Order: C-alpha cells, then sequence, then structure tokens
C-alpha cells in the first residue's frame, strides 16, 4: 500500500527511528516479523537495518539476533558492512577547514 | 558427551526419558546457556522425526517430551527461570516447522 518511491522510504526510515526512541514495545515483534520473514522485498530489509544501525539502541539487536547472524553463512553480516560503509557516514568539515 | 545419542537417534522410548531428566536437572541447577545448547543440538533430529507422522513407535511421546508437556509443573507459575524474551524464537521455529 505505501508504495516504493524514494520519499516514502526516507519517511519510513524516520518513522522507525522515532518508534525506537519512544519505547513502543509493539515495534519489536514487527521488526522480528520482517527480519525472519519471506516474501518481503529485500530493499525494505535494508532500509530497516540502516534505521537500526543509526539508532543508539543498536547493540541490543546484535544480542537478540546472535544465532541468526552467525549461522546464516554470515550472509546478513556481510550485507551489514556494505550498508554501514555506504549510508552511515558524514562530511568531515573540521578537516576541510584545517585544509583551508 | 551427547554424541552417542545424536548418532543413534530413533523413535524408541528412552529418548523421551532422556529429555525429561534434562528438564529436571536444569530446574535444580539453573544452567541457562548449557541447557539451551543441548536443546539446540537435537532440533533437526526431532524435526526429521515428525515428518514420518507422530503415530509410529513412541514419536508422539518424544514430541511431547521435547516441548515441555510431560513434566509435572506447579499449579500457578508466573514463568520459568530458564525462559527469557530472547528464547521466543524457539517456539517461532517450532510452530513454523512442526505444525
Amino acid at each position: 500500500k505505501i508504495g516504493e518511491s524514494l520519499p516514502v522510504r526516507r519517511s519510513f526510515r524516520n518513522w522507525i527511528s522515532e518508534r525506537l526512541l519512544l519505547d513502543d514495545q509493539s515495534i519489536k515483534p514487527f521488526i522480528a516479523e520482517i527480519v525472519c520473514g519471506e516474501g518481503i522485498s529485500n530493499f525494505w530489509k535494508d532500509e530497516l537495518w540502516v534505521a537500526v544501525l543509526l539508532s543508539d539502541n543498536s547493540s541490543i539487536f546484535f544480542n537478540y539476533f546472535k544465532r541468526y547472524l552467525l549461522s546464516s553463512d554470515q550472509n546478513l553480516l556481510k550485507r551489514l558492512t556494505f550498508l554501514l560503509r555506504l549510508a552511515c557516514k558524514d562530511v568531515d568539515y573540521d578537516l576541510l577547514k584545517q585544509l583551508g | 558427551y551427547i554424541k552417542p545419542f545424536l548418532d543413534g537417534f530413533n523413535g524408541s522410548e528412552p529418548i523421551s526419558e532422556l529429555f525429561k531428566k534434562f528438564i529436571l536437572v536444569e530446574d535444580r541447577l539453573n544452567t541457562y546457556a548449557k541447557f539451551w545448547k543441548v536443546w539446540d543440538l537435537f532440533f533437526d533430529k526431532v524435526v526429521t522425526l515428525c515428518k514420518d507422522g507422530d503415530r509410529y513407535w513412541y514419536v508422539d511421546k518424544i514430541i511431547k517430551s521435547y516441548l515441555f508437556a510431560e513434566s509435572p509443573w506447579k499449579e500457578n507459575s508466573n514463568g520459568w527461570h530458564t525462559f527469557k524474551d530472547s528464547n521466543s524464537q524457539f517456539f517461532c521455529d517450532v510452530s513454523r516447522t512442526m505444525g
């Protein structure tokens, strides 16, 4: 229903990031249903993991999904490094200022 | 330790008695991670066994033992000291696979 265009994806990522801040415990079953689910198109799983990796809560999910991360031939754990290197970075304006 | 029972696994009655004794000793000792390691190693064998149908030999009794249904629990428990939020994935896999 919500569609697949890019402004919607940004708004979904914001919405998840807010639910993880305001402690609505109904979200954790939903997140588990996606992460263990089938038929969900993979770019939604990627947007969800970017929201997790940008949140302060992040270490909790590694505790919760330990055996899933390890046993799946580390396939998901490899995707996480790709997403981390692409999305989770920012411009280093201090260093630009020191270079003039 | 458990390798002779993993290699020889079948539908015979002492497989049920084994699971009941592990549950009893864990209730005495409260050794969380070690219990869940033992339970994680038997999962695929039990899953393979139910696909023959639970009417054979003692298969239904083995299923009931593995899923905590044969032990004499107290009448008004709030929970069990070996169950935590993380372990809900066990019942998810079970209901996905042995339904």
